[PDB]
């Protein structure tokens, strides 16, 4: 998960 | 937004995908290419080509079971192209690259005809 | 193989799904959570969800338009885990955050179940 | 385009  | 996202969902939904359509799960189109026949899910159809996009955008044509091909359309550079629509794998060789830029002109899937032109130049 | 492969593929497709979702082009299904109705495609539903999977692999409710979640499930948590798997982009909040877990542990959702754990954990 |  990552922030885009 | 202050959303978060998972990298490889897309990547894992084409994947899905691909698995249903090898055990012809839930496909709702036949695509004929000369003698040959091509099972596959309108909805990916109409996500990888512009050709299928119209087609299927018609209020008649959307209700088709079976969809005919022009008669100049290679079946085996259609069955690369269907394999690259489920999964952004392009199996391009020196002695289908012709057949294969054909099929993509005609089915209007731009980032393929792009690669095509490309390693037709560099040759 | 010798294949090349285009890497914003998968993202594209997903990105085309979802533009069908909006415009209700091709959804073969609604989806009811309590009073709310939710029009998907099923193969999209099938390739995110272990409980969709396996509904729609079942050879009497393959064919059914209408699906009835468990009436527990909240409607908002649906939404947002409908928007994911068209997108890759889950909106977790510290107000939805409960809804949300519980909604991806019905429907089978590992990796949501795992964020939503690990968030959970830190606070 | 790449090399998987
Ligand atoms: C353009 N548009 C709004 C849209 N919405 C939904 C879908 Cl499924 C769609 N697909 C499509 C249309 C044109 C093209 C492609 C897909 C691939 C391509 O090279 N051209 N295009
Ligand atoms: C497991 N299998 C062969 C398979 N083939 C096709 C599809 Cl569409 C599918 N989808 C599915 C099954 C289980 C789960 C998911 C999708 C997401 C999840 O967390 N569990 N799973
Ligand atoms: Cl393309
Ligand atoms: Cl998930």
């Amino acid at each position: 998960w990552v922030i885009p | 937004d202050s959303c978060i996202q998972f990298t490889r969902h897309a990547s894992d939904v084409l994947l899905n995908l691909n698995r249903l359509r090898s055990r012809d799960i839930l496909t709702d189109v036949v695509i004929v290419v000369s003698r040959e026949q091509f099972r596959a899910h309108k909805t990916v159809l109409m996500a990888c080509s512009g050709l299928f996009y119209s087609i299927f955008t018609d209020q008649l044509k959307c209700n088709l079971s079976v969809i005919n091909l022009d008669p100049e359309i290679n079946p085996e550079g259609f069955c690369i192209l269907l394999d690259f629509m489920y999964t952004s794998r392009l199996n391009l060789r020196e002695g289908n690259i012709m057949a294969v830029m054909a099929t993509a002109m005609y089915l209007q899937m731009e980032h393929v005809v792009d690669t095509c032109r490309k390693f037709i130049k560099a040759s």
